[PDB]
């Protein structure tokens, strides 16, 4: 949810899945896949790369207009 | 020159994810294609981050 915040920790590009969830800093803003799926409105029924890919698209879609 | 520097970071921050551990296989080269002939040894705090 707090895309604006995660921009400070990881800049433009989001790291790979293995790294994003292994940084202690981003465990406050987004913790584990459950959160991702519950917030995207996705379900456990949607495979995780689909949830991640959707998260990555949101991250780009939202980048502050520059 | 096989010390692959990884995104895992000391002071928590990045934890040692399992992928980082297996991306180590490239540096072996053809040696590491096999998987049945390689042995891994992880530091204790990278077993607690593999979890």
């Amino acid at each position: 949810i707090d895309y604006s915040g995660l921009r400070t920790i990881f800049g433009e590009k989001l790291p790979e899945s293995h790294i994003f969830f292994a940084t202690v800093a981003a465990h406050k803003y987004v913790p584990s896949y459950a959160f991702l799926r519950r917030e995207l409105g996705l379900s456990s029924a949607h495979t995780n790369r689909k949830v991640w890919k959707k998260f990555v698209e949101a991250y780009g879609k939202a980048i502050p207009p520059a | 020159s096989a010390k692959v520097v990884t995104e895992a970071k000391a002071d928590g921050s990045v934890l040692v994810t399992a992928k980082t551990i297996s991306k180590l296989r490239r540096k072996l080269g053809r040696h590491g294609l096999k998987l049945s002939k390689l042995v891994l040894i992880v530091s204790m705090d990278a077993y607690y981050d593999l979890l």
